[PDB]
């Protein structure tokens, strides 16, 4: 009767790896978004005798640093990252978000603000004068010629810090920007290190990795698992209503 | 409702915003003036469901927490201002732009908007205006038997007389220059206003203070690469029919929910 | 999900991962000493479920056992690397390579990467640079108000001043070899890194030990076969069709299954 | 070989300039002037 719960469990956890493929899969065409992959746990019910049942709880392990396709658009100061860099962004809180989204953008006032919540690099968020005329370079330095001046006065006006982790070494913190695991801070610290071997593509803009493959097959076995639980949920109420005339009469 | 059907919508109108987009871009090819413009999306705070556990590293575990987000919601629609192109159209009293600014033109509710856009015309009194009688300011008024309009390349506007071999400086044709070209009110006609994402506009004579210079007889072209908007139509066709299978899917689901 | 969706998926990922391959290896025609790429796939392992039994050749007995097997992963993308054709750009500081070798450039973090590009130029301090400042080791410091430029077949580039009757030899470009070409790691920017696979690069003048020589004014093209490409694209959507038909009869399967 | 490539994109970097010597045509104007070698008027 209680089998009825662990089929539940899986119909119900199932729904919630829909909810994040769907997630998963509107997501395309969002600069640098980062897939969120997903898994089932098994988890046994350790008990007092004949441990025979396991529930199917959902679980998103992480997302997938695998480096989206790059979109080339020639804007000055669109940014692609290299694999497993990250540009770091003043979080809304105040911490060093990480984005993969390189469309920078500027204020009237020069604050360079990949979308809003600006960019940190080098000190604190970067300003640039006001006719910035932005370039970006490979390495990160950001220069800038007032458009009405000689072209030789193009004196970098500041760098962009870059940041190696992926993966293991990194989560989403409910908001677009990822953060360290807090497993990866008794190990390069709080605040890591500009890496200076961390390369800029300048004109190219980063998509989203949503592989629309592994998405319609995540899909097709959502469905069917789904279903297959429903049976199971089936047989087992019926057993339960016809079983209930033993205790009558 | 559960959250997986709502988040497809979500994503099939994101998908038809950008359709939208593309479909007003490329409209507006033989638009004089008129730059592209591109949206950018963004997800949805995520409502994490379980934090993730320790990684006791005594084995290779799987990271496992749980947080499944929401949404696509278009954050912008940018607009990329770019050169385009000239055409020339023998007209004198058209004129194009080298570089950054705008002219600015009185509204008939008396506020100041801006355009990159040089098909002048006359109207009746002489005043300079914009295919739809918007003056340009400062008001430049021709007289009335100019043989020729000459517009230099800071915007000094002269004409000819019958008689005198010397073009009298008539008026001015001054630019503007925005801190954030980008940030403008697009408020159609060919017009932006400016707002709080943009400054305060900077107005200086041509070819100074960063401000392009003029070439008249031409006429600023569209800036809108057709390729980009014929492999996004691609893109977003079928991106649509992904979250439609999505939509397909859920319900599917529900329906046998539903029956027991 | 049952074995045969995910070997199918493999399949898919498999074709998309070769169309990738083709489309990058297609896209880089007019891109100057580009290697064409081969996506080289390999089989995972085979999982024998029933052994076969004995042969007891008493019969012709069908050698029954079981094993299924799984995947497509893909294994390599060997780079093709083999002379391209030569076009004259008739520009004096450019050049392309007659036979193996790489022109070594000093990347800005201070490695050391390796071009068969002769897209060259000189900064402002007369170093020559390859399109986008990469300085090329050993440096070459062009004079000031030189006549002109020449770059011998074995690299001894010199220059004509206004005067002396004497190519003064302001410099050498000297190529370097690997003893393993194809296994150089891309980086982008027409760069490569030497890795465990490919060696210590051994660098030397063109013409000797094995480096080829240099032909000024002309630069090498892609060595990319349009037609191969062409003919692999078809083979790839026929393949993605197949497989997907793999995952819907599967799918129908599993239809079938669940409706009771 | 410890892992694959995919790659991307085949975007532009440069347009060079070609500063070689062009041909010579007659105007038959006096104030008309061409240059023989390098240089440029200020």
């Amino acid at each position: 009767d209680h089998a009825i719960y662990t089929a539940m469990g899986a119909a119900s956890q199932t729904l919630n790896q829909q909810a994040v493929t769907a997630s998963n899969l509107a997501n395309a065409s969002t600069p640098g978004f980062r897939a969120q992959l997903n898994a089932l746990r098994a988890v046994p019910v350790d008990g007092l005798s004949l441990a025979t049942r396991t529930l199917v709880t959902a679980s998103t392990p992480g997302a997938d640093m695998t480096p989206g396709q790059l979109d080339y658009t020639s804007r000055p100061l669109d940014v692609a990252l290299q694999q497993d860099g990250w540009l770091v962004v003043q979080a809304a809180d105040g911490a060093e978000g990480y984005t993969r989204n390189g469309n920078i953008q500027v204020g009237p006032t020069g604050q360079l603000t990949i979308q809003g919540h600006p960019v940190i690099g080098e000190g604190g968020p970067i300003t640039v004068p006001e006719g910035s005329e932005i370039t970006i370079a490979a390495d990160g330095t950001i220069s800038a010629l007032n458009p009405g001046d000689p072209p030789n006065t193009v004196a970098p006006v500041g760098r962009l810090k870059l940041v190696k982790a992926e993966g293991n070494e990194v989560q989403r913190s409910d908001d677009g920007l990822f953060r360290l695991t807090a497993e990866a801070q008794a190990e390069r610290g709080a605040v890591l290190a500009a890496d200076p071997s961390i390369r800029i593509m300048s004109g190219v803009l980063e998509g989203s990795n949503v592989k629309p493959v592994e998405a319609m097959t995540d899909m097709i076995a959502n469905a069917r698992r789904f279903e297959m639980q429903m049976k199971v949920i089936t047989s087992v109420d019926e057993n339960e209503g016809r079983a209930n005339q033993l205790l009558s009469m | 409702m559960i959250s997986s059907l709502w988040i497809a919508k979500t994503g099939l109108d994101a998908q038809q915003t950008n359709m939208d987009v593309i479909a007003n871009n490329l409209a507006n090819v033989s638009t004089n003036g008129f730059k592209r413009q591109r949206a950018v999306f963004e997800d949805l705070l995520y409502q994490t469901i379980r934090q993730p556990g320790a990684q006791s590293s005594e084995q290779t575990t799987l990271p496992s927490g749980l947080q499944i987000g929401t949404g696509v919601r278009p954050v912008a629609t940018e607009r990329l201002h770019s050169q385009g192109n000239l055409s020339q159209t023998n007209n004198s009293k058209d004129v194009a732009i080298k570089g950054q600014g705008f002219f600015q033109v009185m509204l008939p509710d008396g506020t100041s908007a801006y355009t990159r856009d040089g098909s002048f015309q006359v109207d009746q009194n002489g005043q300079l205006v914009t295919a739809g009688g918007f003056q340009v300011q400062p008001a430049i008024t021709i007289p009335a038997n100019a043989l020729s309009i000459t517009i230099g390349r800071d915007g000094v506007v002269s004409v000819t007389q019958q008689g005198q071999a010397a073009p009298v400086q008539v008026g001015q044709l001054n630019l503007t220059t925005f801190m954030n070209d980008t940030g403008l009110e697009s408020i159609g006609e060919n017009l932006y206003i400016e707002t709080q994402s943009s400054g305060a506009p900077n107005e200086s004579t041509p070819g100074l203070n960063g401000a392009g210079l003029l070439y008249q007889g031409y006429v600023e072209t569209s800036n809108v690469n057709v390729a980009e908007e014929l492999v996004n139509m691609i893109q977003v066709q079928r991106a649509y029919e992904i979250n439609s299978k999505a939509v397909s899917t859920t319900d599917q689901m529900l329906q046998k929910l539903t029956q027991l």
